[PDB]
RNA sequence: CGUACACGGUGGAUGCCCUGGCAGUCAAGGCGAUGAAGGACGUGCUAAUCUGCGAUAAGCGUCGGUAAGGUGAUAUGAACCGUUUAACCGGCGAUUUCCGAAUGGGGAACCCCGAUCAUUAUCCAAAUGAGGCGAACCGGGGGAACUGAAACAUCUAAGUACCCCGAGGAAAAGAAAUCAACCGAGAUUCCCCCAGUAGCGGCGAGCGAACGGGGAGCAGCCCGAGCCUAAUCAGUGUGUGUGUUGUGGAAGCGUCUGGAAAGGCGCGCGAUACAGGGUGACAGCCCCGUACACAAUGCACAUGCUGUAGCUCGAUGAGUAGGGCGGGCCGUGGUACCUGUCUGAAUAUGGGGGGACCAUCCUCCAAGGCUAAAUACUCUGACUGACCGAUAGUGAACCAGUA
């Protein structure tokens, strides 16, 4: 699964290449990565999309389908950050197949 | 005539057997649709031992209705009760008979002795542990498309076939028209054919 | 203050603490006075503290 | 101004979708004088509702789980909490205002006390009980009419509707003064059948068994004396299995179309794992999840063990059996059962019964008592449905039992 404690790597959007830590996960399935933001009217580094509007939903809204946490496969992505106190999860993390 | 059985190697021929009963393609199409329908719910009515306490149930006014366990039934007034109208035993099912249902069971057994149908397999079939072995015996048999049809056997449920497509294993003893023809079609084993004779 | 601190305190120390905290919560009543210095944090903690000490006093 | 059409509108149908209903199935099943259910009023920095709590007020503590984020539904502004590891999910303890069975007394939530009945009684309420609630199931009493009979007084609807009292999770019955195809069966219910037969009936309409048989489930036992004791009683230790709920975790190619493929075509893979969901369009191999295994809770019933304790002899229960008068009720017929008034036996060298009465066979013995097991709903949890689809379906998929 995806955790806000895991660092992600964009791969499709215009933010392709940027690295950062998740800021929160919504029930809708959208994730906000620390670093992926927009420039408001009064120049305020706040995450959001793009089009004229009023009160609004923050977050750049990224799809899990185009993100890149761990992903064992022939890809261009590299390292990714990840609990430990579990122990059993450490074994899986140690296995090049599980995590 | 003589129904040519098949070996694990799906050999051209083995022993022989058959069933005698005027097969009716008029006896292999709905029945199990009725099974498919009737087998799924059907509010009978009176079929229940529910009874009435009469007055004095519990300190409160409780009409002496056809009660049971803690809820009323049978009475058309309360749900699950009998329908107050005319001509239909259960829910949306096909009214009907014990004979045709069986007649279809007999007739179906005869459907097996038809050219464009199944084929009898030797007893050794029940031995095959793995499923893959079956797929092969079904390939060389030239009836792999029968996976869309169904399957059967004798002695015990075939664990190696249960996996296969739309496979609902059954034994020669207890076989219902549905089994004999998971859609007016099927396949059996040598011993199975003998057991089914009864 | 944490439960650990209250237990270590003496019977008298818990009494002077409760009385002192009661003193706090009261000056905190400045909420109605619309004071600025006020802070919702300690306001909500004082009621718990006086409660904790009260419960531990019973535990004794 | 008539008609058709066009553009726009009105209106809301239709098509598609549905976080809802309807129906069935499996599991599980009581709550309260250590004062509950319900209701009222409060409680969040701002909060009017709902929900959660309740003045330690949408919370406090402990252990375990879980996990790095979180501050209920509301994704606001400010601010704050978390690694002295919170949020969130599960046992046990503490606190637990007032009224309410409340019970001092009065009272539309407000003011001052074990009220009332009753048992024991150191007669002091001192020690206890009852007084309420709960969806409908079992038992014990009271008991209609519309209606049918194509009128109606029996009969019928009813022993139903409704009234009263009380138990449990289940209730009633029960070891035969029975049955009565016999050198026979042989505790009692219930299911099937026997029967729509025997029987009843302006014999009109209608009403309507049982013995037996085939099954389910099986268990038999207690009251005067003599003697003596492994049944019972008190206490101790204390589960298995099963059922319910919760928990652990990786991985995505080529061509074409497209904003994006979970498309089409080509190639390949897993499967004690041919459920479902998510992800920019129909993804078993992209993510969750499913086998697998683990954990918590309930089950806790039982078993084991300590001290208790057999057995023997005789009899066997009268206002009853029975009779008469007057009624109720029943399929009950001179041959059902029960109530009320009156009368009234004998005793196993006796008596009752085998569907009429009285004298002669067979069976069994009342007028005392107890007794396990065989099912039945749906509040609650989960699952399913050739069911309906928002003038459909529960009245309620939207504040609904609200306005």
């Amino acid at each position: 699964k995806i955790r806000r404690d895991d660092e992600v790597i964009v791969l499709t959007g215009k933010d392709k290449g940027k690295r950062g830590k998740v800021k929160n996960v919504l029930s809708s399935g959208k994730v906000i990565v620390e670093g992926i933001n927009l420039v408001k009217k009064h120049q305020k580094p706040v995450p959001a999309l793009n089009q004229p509007g009023g009160i609004v939903e923050k977050e750049a809204a990224i799809q899990v389908s185009n993100v890149a946490i761990f992903n064992a496969a022939t890809g261009k992505a590299d390292r990714v950050g990840f609990r430990f106190e579990d122990g059993k999860k450490v074994r899986f993390f140690k296995s090049n197949s599980e995590t | 005539m003589e129904l040519v059985l098949k070996d694990a190697q799906s050999a051209l021929t083995v022993s022989e057997t058959t069933f005698g009963r005027d097969f009716n393609e008029a006896l292999v199409h709905q029945v199990v649709v009725a099974y498919a329908a009737g087998a799924r719910q059907g509010t009978r009515a009176q079929k229940t031992r529910a009874e009435v306490t009469g007055s004095g149930k519990k300190p409160w006014r409780q009409k002496g209705t056809g009660r049971a366990r803690s809820g009323s039934i049978k009475s058309p007034i309360w749900r699950s009760g009998g329908v107050t109208f005319a001509a239909r035993p259960q829910d949306h099912s096909q009214k009907v008979n014990k004979k045709m249902y069986r007649g279809a069971l007999k007739s179906i057994l005869s459907e097996l002795v038809r050219q464009d149908r199944l084929i009898v397999v030797e007893k050794f079939s029940v031995e095959a542990p793995k499923t893959k072995l079956l797929a092969q015996k079904l390939k060389d048999m030239a009836l792999e498309d029968v996976l869309i049809i169904t399957g059967e056997l004798d002695e015990n449920l075939f664990l190696a076939a249960r996996n296969l497509h739309k496979v609902d294993v059954r034994d020669a003893t207890g076989i219902d028209p549905v089994s004999l023809i998971a859609f007016d079609k099927v396949v059996m084993t040598a011993d199975a054919v003998k057991q089914v004779e009864e | 203050m944490k439960a650990k601190e209250l237990r270590e305190k003496s019977v008298e120390e818990l009494n002077t603490e409760l009385l002192n905290l009661l003193r706090e919560q009261f000056n905190l009543r400045m909420q109605a006075a619309s004071g600025q210095l006020q802070q919702s944090h300690l306001l909500k903690q004082v009621r718990r503290d006086v409660a904790r000490v009260k419960t531990l006093l019973n535990e004794k």
